[PDB]
RNA sequence: UGGAGGUGAUUUAAAUGC
RNA sequence: GGGGGACCGCCAGUGGCGAAGGCGCCCGGCUGGAACGGGUCCGACGGUGAGCGCGGAAGGCCAGGGGAGCGAACCGGAUUAGAUACCCGGGUAGUCCUGGCUGUAAAGGAUGCGGGCUAGGUGUCGGGCGAGCUUCGAGCUCGCCCGGUGCCGUAGGGAAGCCGUUAAG
């Protein structure tokens, strides 16, 4: 360790937000290292419960043992999605990190739309009628 | 307008005088184009929508 | 993998040439010398109020790293979906002003600005405001400096100054810089 | 008070009868 | 960090342009049409139009080049009583470019074109005009007028829905 003058660190949180999953990933300020890696199908046994509000709760409660480890105390989170392959909506997993982050005593900065979303146009699947039901 | 009850156009007739020369010019009250003063060789009137735009002070008399 | 940890390097980010050494910005890494061009985005305190404010997210890069001490210079600004939704309206227009800039520096810039126009009659009168916008900028990083032409741009002086010309032509509202991006580095003489 | 778009869409409700 | 091909959300409008199919990043060159003010010039030169000629989405076809995503056919899974499906994972032709062919549609406004005549109202786009405002730019508004683009509705028409100065009078 070079000396540090500020004490505190901070360590900003990739939130990926799907229907079919919830994946939380903090990182280092720069991006350029990875502590801990963290998703909803770890947490339980099956698919249904892959996403919800709890596992992407459970999944950021784990992640955060270890960030307290290292000395980050601050972080950024930046809600992102898939967004040109699907809708860019986030899913269950949004209001469920922030509150995952609140009773963990990880502080809370800059929450932030980062989402994917095309400029442009490109062809998804699903036409004629479109998808079906 | 009036096209079955006689269409009349808009316009009128007004005496210019030359601010530069003192040349009495007769001018369409819709300058269509650069209207040039023939002892000057000066630009009275300047050509954009409905009525011709008249370039500065220029003196008038409204017929 | 099984830093103890002590595979754990740390660097601290010290960010000049558009302020002096930004203290913000800490840095761990596992091995020496995996950061030497890794970017980092800070909100910039060093203005509390627009650069805080309405300037929320500029990457900066460390081009050098000695000692275990990060170098940093700008390499860019983007702003958020946050910004762009927010601002633009209907019935009127949002516009978007490039330029390919070339300081005498030896520095190429390319901003990419983005007013928003007053209400109704769109024209060429917005290309005109495109127009007004290239030629001042162009103007004004042949007499300035890089360095500093990059503190002006990232202030909200040129959004400023782009308003109260083309205010004269067709008034507009809510211009701003919404992002700006390194063309080249290198010099003057290679 | 009555009209036009843009996209979520809902599978937990089963074929036929002179 | 690099490479490739497609495309240009918001903007974007009850908006504009186009004969029609149709058309949307920004900049410049070339170019078609269109509006308006002034009819300044020609002096009935007009209308329509069988035959005839020309333009015409997507798909298909031909030859060459290209190919990310997507995806008929096709290959698996599920579903299901069975599934040649809806749902999911791969996938060729094609989708892109250039030259050519082909010539079809609920190619709709299901409404051929041209002229004249026949309450109105309102919103909107562009052009003109008289004012007030002004950041001194038609930028923000009021009204008359001209051209276009919607909606509502008198007389009339209609079988009715509806149409009704953008007619289906």
């Amino acid at each position: 360790q070079v000396n540090i003058k500020k004490k505190e660190k901070w360590g900003i949180a990739h939130i990926y937000s799907s229907f079919n999953n919830t994946i939380i990933h903090i990182t280092d300020i720069t991006g350029a290292e990875t502590i801990s890696r963290w998703s909803g199908g770890m947490v339980v046994k099956a698919d249904r419960d892959e996403p919800s509000p709890y596992a992407a709760m459970l999944a950021a409660r784990r992640a955060a043992e270890e960030a307290l480890e290292k000395g980050i105390v601050g972080v950024h989170i930046r809600v992102r999605a898939p967004g040109g392959s699907k809708s860019k909506t986030p899913g269950p997993g949004a209001q469920a990190a922030i509150r995952a982050l609140a009773r963990a005593g990880l502080k809370i900065g800059r929450v932030e739309d980062v989402t994917p979303i095309p400029h442009d146009g490109t062809r998804p699947k699903g036409g004629r009628r479109g998808r079906r039901v | 307008m009036a096209k079955p009850i006689i269409p009349m156009p808009r316009s009128r007739f007004l005496r210019v005088k030359c601010i530069d020369c003192g040349n009495e010019q007769i001018v369409f009250s819709h300058p269509a184009t650069k209207v040039r003063c023939l002892i000057c060789g000066a630009t009275l009137v300047e050509p954009t929508g409905g009525k011709g735009i008249v370039k500065a002070k220029i003196l008038e008399v409204l017929e | 993998t099984r830093d103890k940890w002590k595979l754990k390097q740390w660097y601290i980010i010290y960010a000049p040439d558009f302020f002096g050494g930004v203290e913000v910005g800490l840095t761990p890494a596992d091995d020496p010398e995996k950061v030497l061009n890794r970017v980092v985005e800070v909100t910039l305190k060093d203005v509390t109020g627009d650069f805080t404010k309405s300037h929320v997210k500029l990457y900066f890069q460390v081009y050098d790293v000695k000692g275990q001490n990060a170098y940093t210079k700008f390499k860019g600004m983007k702003l958020a979906r946050s910004y762009i939704r927010s601002l633009v309206r209907r019935k009127t227009t949002r516009i978007d002003g490039i330029f390919n800039i070339t300081t005498k520096d030896g520095y190429k810039l390319r901003v990419m600005a983005m007013a928003i126009a007053m209400r109704r009659i769109q024209t060429s009168q917005e290309r005109a405001i495109r127009k007004i916008m290239q030629e001042i900028i162009y103007k004004k990083a042949e007499e300035l400096n890089f360095k500093d032409f990059v503190l002006e741009s990232v202030n909200g002086k040129i959004a400023a100054e782009i308003a109260k010309e083309a205010k004269k032509i067709y008034p507009l509202r809510k211009a701003e810089i919404r992002k700006i991006k390194v063309l080249e580095e290198p010099q003057v003489i290679a």
